[PDB]
């Protein structure tokens, strides 16, 4: 296994890092992946050599020194994923490839007018069953899991409507139980003191 | 085919 | 020209002893074929290597437990004789251009899990919640939410369909799914998701929103001893027509 | 002060014969090969052992590619056959040679193609497989190959050597004579 | 030790054939695929150059130079491996790292034991049958300088040499050999000069 870092990375939207692999051994070329929720490996740069530059990506290979870096800049939501690079052994009679140990990169999304409010969202089917949404939230926003076992909370997650321009963020709280309310859904998490609860 | 090691 | 590398299935469940096939299309042109093992700890071990029909190097494991081709006829093929539980990872399959001189080009693998028995797998329940009017007068957006619950294992793929064309701009689905109770080592998971649309594009009862969810179960030749119905790979929908007041 | 070196990575694979070698030369000797049927590095002094370490299969990898790049090779090109290169053969001592004194005779075979050799030792005109070693078919500057066979031997005044060699470039396999003037 | 990197092999791609020799005859055909990677140090790693050089039989027909970059044909059996190999650019930056990766990477393991190689010459005079030997054998490297002397004056004619002899197990020998006809109290100095010696060696013969 090839030592890399960071193990995780949490990047505001816009903004850059770097990441960097370690190598014990010469390598005779690197290659560096991002893993998407997906789970499918997109290939970014193959490095023999010197430095690449792929759109926001960068990266550099140095073989003597026996490290690779990768640069990210202007971070972009769908660049979130697991990174990781991958070298040949020089040395290696087995012809494959090694990883890194993988970064987890986060890409916080940028909130320009948040308006928290949690909502209720009654079921097509039934209006017994019922959901509550925590929405438009800025990033800072934590979402903190179930404790009352019955109820369920999903972890934040940002949809991006983009005919608009307009990103938010969203939780879903849910439960089986009678006193269950949505004023107390997410009570367990430190929401806005100005989210709008409706009537 | 070459077992390899690990 | 990005080259593309297929594999059948996305997921795999199997009890164990069963055998577990997976299949990779390579490039067209490569012939050089990889098989990695890519765990929860995100440690890969190489598998195999190909070079055309010939087998080139392989581990121990892979030898004496693997069956593993690449015929020049048919997709290649990796499949596990007897599975054990230590074979739940995601298979990944690679191709390149040249023995060890050009990138490899991975595939979306196979994410299998091999369970004790096949006594525990459910498919999922959807629901849709129909927007609210609150949100719609005070952000002239409306929201749907879609909820997956009672499904083992978390092999899902969950999509939105408007009118019947699948739809991703508005749309986000919880990364991983919630346990429904983290106390049972086989317990049934929960996933949500959301998809927001303009106030007027919901307030008009010509659009139809359907939320699918693709479940990974058992197969037709997966023998099914018991009285509730097959979990099969099969899709669950739920289904809303528009609304207005 | 300035330090001249080449260092050759040398392979081939050879049809019929269905055999392949790997070594590596330093300024014209042999630093090693890989034992390509049992996948082991065997070096040319065992004390280069202690300073270095091969992963042999990564040669098997590359014997496997080279048999698949042969029958490419053999596809591309439909030429008539006609050629072998005869190889040069010489017998000399490793060392003066002195009565009573052990030595080693050299039988040198060189500028040959193709790497496909039968080699026998005579002292006193039959064969001799005792005390004897051979290296495997080392590079050239050219396109030709080498090669050495080695023979311990007592020298004395009673007895006479031939190195035979036989090679596909040989009408006849020739046998190079050899014995102690003082 | 330290394990050492090498050059890994690269696939040919087959489907095109040249018109129409060499390889065997008739009665028994062989065919031969050969290739050679040459890691050239003209002064240790501060000049390093990359030579890959393709055989097929008795015909190199392609070779990758470092200082071009990409593979070239040497016959015209070897460029659809060129044009193959050079369509493929991770391939060439790949090969053109390999000075470095391999080349420079293996000699600073070699640099440890076979670049300080050093054995002393054994220096032997004799005469036969007239013919002076100098009989300067089992040493390494290669590089060595025997010198014939009559009275101490260098002696530029008359000499017989085998040459630089290479035994291949690690040793060298040679034999430097001298006509004269000697005149009485006539001294004959054989010099020998090497990597190995501090000091020149010296073996005397008098008339
Ligand atoms: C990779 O290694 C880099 C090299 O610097 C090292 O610094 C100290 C710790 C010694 O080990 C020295 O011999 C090295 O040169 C580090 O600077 C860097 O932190 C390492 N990064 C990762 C991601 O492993
Ligand atoms: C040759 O270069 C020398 C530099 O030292 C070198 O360091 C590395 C590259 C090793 O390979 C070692 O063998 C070399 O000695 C200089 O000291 C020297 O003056 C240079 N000589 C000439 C003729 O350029
Ligand atoms: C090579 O030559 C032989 C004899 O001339 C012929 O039978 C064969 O078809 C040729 N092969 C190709 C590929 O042209
Ligand atoms: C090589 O030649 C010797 C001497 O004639 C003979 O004894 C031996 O059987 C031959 N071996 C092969 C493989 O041709």
């Amino acid at each position: 296994q090839v030592e890399q870092s960071p193990s995780a990375l949490s990047l505001h939207e816009g903004t850059g890092s770097a990441l960097r692999c370690n190598f014990t051994t010469t390598m005779r070329a690197v290659q560096w992946f991002q893993q998407n929720s997906r789970g499918s490996l997109i290939n970014l740069f193959y490095l023999a050599s010197g430095t690449k530059e792929n759109g926001r990506l960068k990266s550099t290979f140095n073989s003597k020194e026996s490290y690779s870096t990768l640069h990210i800049r202007d971070a972009q939501l769908e660049d979130s994923g697991t990174y990781f690079c991958a070298a040949l052994r020089a040395t290696g009679g087995n012809n494959k490839l090694t990883f890194g140990q993988g970064t987890v990169l986060s890409v916080i999304p940028d909130i320009q007018n948040p308006d928290p409010a949690v909502y209720q969202l009654r079921d097509s089917k039934s209006s017994d069953k019922s959901v509550c949404l925590f929405t438009d939230f800025d990033s800072q926003t934590n979402v903190s899991q179930s404790k009352d076992s019955d109820v369920y909370i999903t972890d934040k997650c940002v949809l991006d409507m983009r005919s608009m321009d307009f990103k938010s963020n969203s939780a879903v709280a849910w439960s089986n139980k009678s006193d269950f309310a949505c004023a107390n859904a997410f009570n367990n998490s430190i929401i806005p003191e100005d989210t709008f609860f409706p009537s | 085919y070459v077992v390899v090691p690990d | 020209a990005d080259p593309k590398v297929i594999q059948t299935p996305r997921y795999l469940v199997k009890g164990q002893g069963q055998k577990a096939k997976m299949r990779c299309i390579p490039e067209k042109g490569h012939p050089v074929v990889f098989w990695y093992q890519q765990n929860k700890n995100n440690e890969f071990k190489f598998l195999i290597n190909f070079q055309n029909q010939e087998v080139l190097q392989q581990i121990d494991m892979t030898e004496k437990r693997f069956s593993a081709e690449c015929p020049s006829n048919s997709p290649c093929s990796l499949e596990i004789q007897s599975s054990e539980a230590g074979d739940s990872a995601l298979y990944l399959c690679a191709s390149s251009l040249n023995w060890s001189q050009d990138t490899q080009y991975f595939g979306p693998g196979t994410r299998l899990l091999v369970l004790e028995d096949l006594k525990n797998v459910f498919p999922p329940e959807v629901a849709v919640f129909e927007p609210s009017e609150a949100e719609i007068s005070h952000t002239q957006k409306a929201t749907l939410v879609c909820l997956a619950t009672g499904f083992y294992p978390d092999h899902v793929e969950l999509s939105w369909w408007v009118n019947g064309k699948e739809v991703h701009s508005g749309v986000c689905t919880d990364p991983q799914p919630l346990k429904e109770q983290p106390a049972l080592n086989d317990s049934r998971y929960a996933l949500s998701s959301r998809l927001r649309v303009s106030a007027t594009f919901w307030q008009n009862p010509r659009n139809h929103f359907r939320c699918q969810v693709q479940f990974y179960g058992l197969s037709e030749n997966d023998e099914w001893t018991q009285d509730r119905a097959k979990p099969v790979t099969q899709i669950v929908s739920a289904e809303a027509w528009g609304r207005a007041d | 002060i300035k330090e001249e070196h080449t260092i050759i990575q040398a392979e081939f694979y050879l049809l019929p014969d269905k055999r392949g070698e790997f070594m590596f030369d330093f300024d014209g000797d042999e630093i090693f090969h890989v034992d390509i049927e049992k996948s082991e590095t065997i070096w040319r002094l065992e004390e280069f052992a202690k300073f270095a370490s091969f992963e042999a299969q990564g040669a098997l990898a590359n014997i496997a590619v080279d048999k698949a790049n042969l029958d490419v090779m053999k596809e591309r090109s439909n030429n008539t056959p006609d050629a072998n290169v005869a190889p040069e053969v010489t017998v000399l001592s490793r060392s003066p040679v002195n009565l009573g004194e052990p030595n080693i005779l050299i039988c040198f075979i060189d500028k040959f193609s193709p790497p496909v050799v039968n080699v026998t030792w005579l002292r006193n005109g039959r064969p001799v497989t005792e005390g004897v070693s051979e290296t495997v078919f080392l590079p050239r500057d050219d396109h030709l190959f080498r090669k050495f066979h080695y023979l311990t031997f007592l020298p004395s005044t009673d007895d006479f050597y031939d190195c035979e060699v036989d090679h596909w470039g040989l009408e006849e396999p020739l046998r190079k004579h050899w014995e102690f003037e003082e | 030790a330290d394990s050492l990197s090498f050059f890994s092999s690269s696939i040919k791609r087959g489907g095109g054939s040249l018109v129409p020799g060499s390889g065997g005859g008739g009665s028994r055909p062989w065919f031969l695929e050969y290739c050679k990677s040459e890691c050239h140090f003209y002064n240790g790693t501060q000049r390093v150059r990359l030579l890959v050089r393709y055989f097929y039989n008795l015909e190199e027909n392609l070779r990758f130079d470092s200082d071009v970059g990409e593979f070239r044909a040497v016959t015209e059996l070897g460029r659809p491996d060129a044009e193959n190999w050079n369509s493929q650019p991770e391939f060439l930056e790949q090969k053109r790292a390999e000075v470095d990766t391999v080349c420079r990477h293996n000699y600073e393991i070699f640099d440890n034991f076979l670049v300080p190689r050093r054995v002393e010459p054994t220096v032997t005079v004799y005469p036969t049958k007239n013919l002076l030997v100098c009989s300067v054998s089992d040493f390494y490297p290669g590089n060595i300088e025997v010198r014939w002397f009559r009275n101490g004056k260098e002696e530029k004619t008359g000499i017989v040499s085998t040459g630089l002899v290479r035994n291949g197990d690690w040793t060298f020998q040679t034999l430097v050999m001298l006509e004269t006809v000697p005149q009485s109290g006539e001294v004959y100095t054989c010099q020998v000069e090497h990597p190995s010696l501090t000091d020149p060696v010296t073996v005397e013969w008098k008339a």
